[PDB]
């Protein structure tokens, strides 16, 4: 499914200013936006080329919701120090996570409001966006405020509507490269290992969005547990890249084929050596 | 707090040719608190030129960043990233090898 | 887009 996903991180930073905040927004694997509180002049800013087309007031609104989540970010983390009872000397941190999944009626399929203190959940939204989990004491004192402002209520209407509604419209005016994959360009690497071993490498470069199965068989059989695989990586022009290795006695090469299955591809391909 | 310690990949953006342009990259994951202090190194010295992405973090909220810059390899020239956490003693040093 | 509904703990 489709997703639109806010991503905002605040750290307080005793002595060295005030906390700082940070958000990022994605659609799918693509960021189409940032703010930073310790910019020159903050204000959210495009990352993608299919919202830099928004206009004038959407981002001046934009820049004004940041900016005050950014101040009440500030005083979250001191309630949250005083509801620990932390000490006035500690950096700390507080994430929060939300956004929306598109089903295939054009509706909601899932929505997301959460949150993590000192990279622990905090306090998140229920699936069914009427009701909350929280962690600890603290989180709960959260929770009883949020229950009789009826917070969930309000966030639900977010999710099911302006959320949707934006993603959708995002996914329009980006459908050239938010709705169309980039296919991997696939090859395989050879490197002898040892005097009588080799180690076979599958490639896979370019591709959009960021899920894909790389797998090595031998004789037709998964090679799961001698699989050396790194994580899917950005190369940093909004494609990833990733590789899958196993080291294989000189000569039985032949054996061995690399199965790619990423969603651009009508069929996974294999390779051999 | 959690802490954990960064997953660290260095690579280029695509695949390299002696004397054409490219970027390497120091991509790091999986870490807590954000802050992290990353370098990029030619011959063992600081490249000055670099950017990074905008932070953010994944499901589990561990964090992840990835630092780059333009380069144009040659057979002689070795690159690394050099990455200092809180939960590194010592900083980490990544060698960019160019079949990984 | 962003909610205009702002986090307070």
């Amino acid at each position: 499914s489709h997703s639109m996903r806010y991503f905002d991180t605040a750290v307080s930073r005793p002595g060295r200013g005030e906390p700082r905040f940070i958000s990022v927004g994605y659609v799918d694997d693509t960021q189409f936006v940032r703010f930073d509180s310790d910019a020159a002049s903050p204000r959210g800013e495009p990352r993608a080329p299919w919202v830099e087309q928004e206009g004038p007031e959407y981002w001046d609104r934009e820049t004004q919701k940041y900016k005050r989540q950014a101040q009440a970010d500030r005083v979250n983390l001191r309630k949250l120090r005083g509801y620990y009872n932390q000490s006035e000397d500690g950096s700390h941190t507080l994430q929060w996570m939300y956004g929306c999944d598109l089903g295939p009626d054009g509706r909601l399929l899932r929505g997301y409001d959460q949150s993590a203190y000192d990279g622990k959940d905090y306090i998140a939204l229920n699936e069914d966006l009427r009701s909350w989990t929280a962690a600890d004491t603290a989180a709960q004192i959260t929770q009883r405020k949020w229950e009789a402002a009826r917070e969930a209520e309000q966030w639900r209407a977010y999710l099911e509507g302006t959320c949707v509604e934006w993603l959708r419209r995002y996914l329009e005016n980006g459908k050239e490269t938010l709705q169309r994959a980039e296919h991997p360009k696939t090859h395989v690497t050879h490197h002898p290992v040892s005097d009588h071993e080799a180690t076979l490498r599958c490639w896979a470069l370019g591709f959009y969005p960021a899920e894909i199965t790389l797998t090595w068989q031998r004789d037709g059989e998964d090679q799961t547990q001698d699989t050396e695989l790194v994580e899917t990586r950005p190369a940093g022009d909004g494609t990833f890249q990733k590789w899958a290795a196993v080291v294989v006695p000189s000569g039985e090469e032949q054996r061995y084929t690399c199965h790619v299955q990423h969603e651009g591809l009508p069929e996974p391909l294999t390779l051999r050596w | 707090m959690i802490q954990r310690t960064p997953k660290i990949q260095v690579y280029s953006r695509h695949p390299a040719e002696n004397g054409k342009s490219n970027f390497l990259n120091c991509y790091v994951s999986g870490f807590h608190p954000s802050d992290i202090e990353v370098d990029l190194l030619k011959n063992g010295e600081r490249i000055e030129k670099v950017e990074h992405s905008d932070l953010s973090f994944s499901k589990d909220w561990s964090f992840y960043l990835l630092y780059y810059t333009e380069f144009t390899p040659t057979e002689k020239d070795e690159y690394a990233c050099r990455v200092n956490h809180v939960t590194l003693s010592q900083p980490k040093i990544v060698k960019w090898d160019r079949d990984m | 887009a962003r909610t205009e509904l702002y986090r307070s703990l």
